[PDB]
């Protein structure tokens, strides 16, 4: 079963982060993305009671303009400024987003499911420039849902400059909206670590509600903070309220380009990091990664980790999602698709393209690109790939993972009926290469990948 | 309950 390196690494990122399934990771147990959830979710309490389950919840929140005590005992009561209003509906719609929530903005006297206030000194009366901030459950108790925010921290005064600052706003909800951290452990509480993690998947990588950076699970942001809910927050926040089906159902890109009106998911230069999980509920997407030089490796499989931007696992794709396109940059790239019909484009630079299953449509770029086929099913005849830019003498399509039934031998123009022979048959009329794979075992020629342009035996890798 |  010796395969190429090419399809080495496709194999290998395919099982980047496996997780689950009895895995140890770290040296702690690994978590499916459910049992994270669940776990997230321990305190079984939403809006809607307790141990109610995909019920959705109309919600108001209030930016307090006074209040006659802080819940918590700290004192040093300061409203929010205008940056953190604007910050905070930004987070709240991240949620409202991904979960079937509605936010409405109450005012005056008016009592709300969720509050905003910042806080300054301690209940002694001193100032308090060391803590960050904290939320309360849902409940009927006083001050369920509120969220309080430590003002004589720079993140939280200018959290739209200070990423930290907008990642907390989004936690702190996350907390008033019912979802519990990870592993049992609070600020306050003695000196928690990530060896204190119940399991491995509890850093940022997976959940913002995390206590531990997301280089603990060998993710690296490179000192940025994903402001929006993550895999396993996104999970758990809908098996509380159910998810929103509504959102992003046309065909939306994420990355450069982007279409989404939400700066999470926004590219705009080269020196932008993403930090994302996405949730989108219908239509034809793309991931958009071509503003970047950094060799990346993109996946569209659904609960999958991609690497971007020069970053590591700071893209992922939430449980019930279909992404269908990618793009890479100038850089080296690995681009594998799923079992929907993808149109991959690897852009500049020597990227390596494994469409899977389903009709792909792969585009090279510029480069020495290889096209990777790791089954019979990654291009059957009634749902065939195309090759639409092949070079010849260039690029290369890889067939070597058929080695494990035996190496394919390559025919000039007639098949023997033998099986695991594959033959080039060139279309003079359209221009079209025809590759032809027969596999042994099969009466018929199942496997076919068209290519629009001339390829050669030596372009072939078996 | 308080998450800080
Ligand atoms: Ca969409
Ligand atoms: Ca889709
Ligand atoms: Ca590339
Ligand atoms: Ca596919
Ligand atoms: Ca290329
Ligand atoms: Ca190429
Ligand atoms: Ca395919
Ligand atoms: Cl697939
Ligand atoms: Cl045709
Ligand atoms: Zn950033
Ligand atoms: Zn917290």
């Amino acid at each position: 079963a010796n395969t190429s390196s090419a399809y080495n690494s496709v194999y290998d990122f395919l099982r980047y982060h496996d997780r689950g399934d009895g895995l140890t990771v770290n040296g702690k147990t690994s978590y499916s993305i459910d049992q994270a959830a669940a776990q997230i979710t321990r305190e079984n309490v939403s809006w809607n009671g307790t141990n109610v389950f995909g019920k959705s919840a109309n919600l108001t929140f209030k930016f307090l303009q006074s209040v006659s005590s802080i819940p918590s005992g700290d004192t040093g009561f300061v409203k929010f400024n205008a940056e953190q209003i604007e910050q905070a509906k930004l987070s709240l719609q991240s949620w409202s987003d991904v979960a079937n929530l509605t936010f409405t903005e109450v005012t005056g006297n008016k009592s709300a499911n969720i509050t905003f206030g910042n806080y300054t000194r301690d209940a002694s009366g001193n100032l308090d420039y060391g803590t960050q901030a904290y939320a309360y459950y849902p409940g009927n108790y006083q001050g369920a849902g509120s969220s309080w925010y430590n003002y004589n921290q720079s993140n939280i005064r200018n959290p739209g400059s200070e990423e930290y600052g907008r990642q907390t706003f989004t936690h702190e909800i996350g907390h008033a909206l019912g979802l519990a951290h990870p592993g049992e452990y609070n600020a306050g509480e003695g000196d928690p670590s990530y060896n204190d993690a119940v399991y491995a998947e509890d850093s940022y990588q997976f959940s913002i509600h995390s206590y531990w950076g997301e280089n603990e699970t060998g993710a690296d942001y490179n000192g940025h903070y994903g402001g929006a809910p993550m895999i396993d927050d996104i999970a758990a926040i809908q098996r509380l309220y159910g998810a929103n089906m509504t959102t992003r159902t046309g065909d939306s890109v994420y990355g450069f380009n982007s279409n989404t009106d939400r700066d999470f998911y926004t590219a705009t230069d080269s020196s932008k990091a993403l930090i994302f999980s996405v949730w989108d509920a219908g239509g034809t997407d793309t991931f958009d990664f071509s503003g970047y030089s950094n060799n990346q490796r993109i996946n569209l499989n659904e609960g999958s980790f991609s690497d971007v931007g020069g970053l590591k696992g700071n893209v992922s794709i939430a449980h019930g999602v279909t992404i269908e396109n990618a793009i890479g940059g100038s850089g080296n790239d690995i681009l594998v698709g799923n079992s929907a019909d993808n149109i991959l484009q690897g852009g500049a630079g020597n990227d390596v393209l494994y469409g899977g299953a389903g009709a792909d449509t792969l585009y090279g770029g510029a480069g020495r690109d290889t096209f990777v086929y790791g089954s019979g099913q990654d291009s059957t005849v009634a749902a065939y790939d195309w090759i639409a830019d092949f070079q010849k003498g260039i690029d290369k399509i890889d067939l070597s993972a058929f080695r494990n039934e035996g190496q394919l031998s390559f025919v000039q123009d007639q098949f023997t009926g033998k099986g695991q022979e594959v033959m080039l048959q060139w279309d003079a009329a359209n221009s079209i290469t025809n590759l032809w794979l027969h596999e042994a075992g099969h009466s018929s020629v199942d496997f076919l990948v068209r290519i629009v342009g001339q390829a050669a035996q030596s372009d072939i890798i078996v | 309950a308080k998450a800080a």
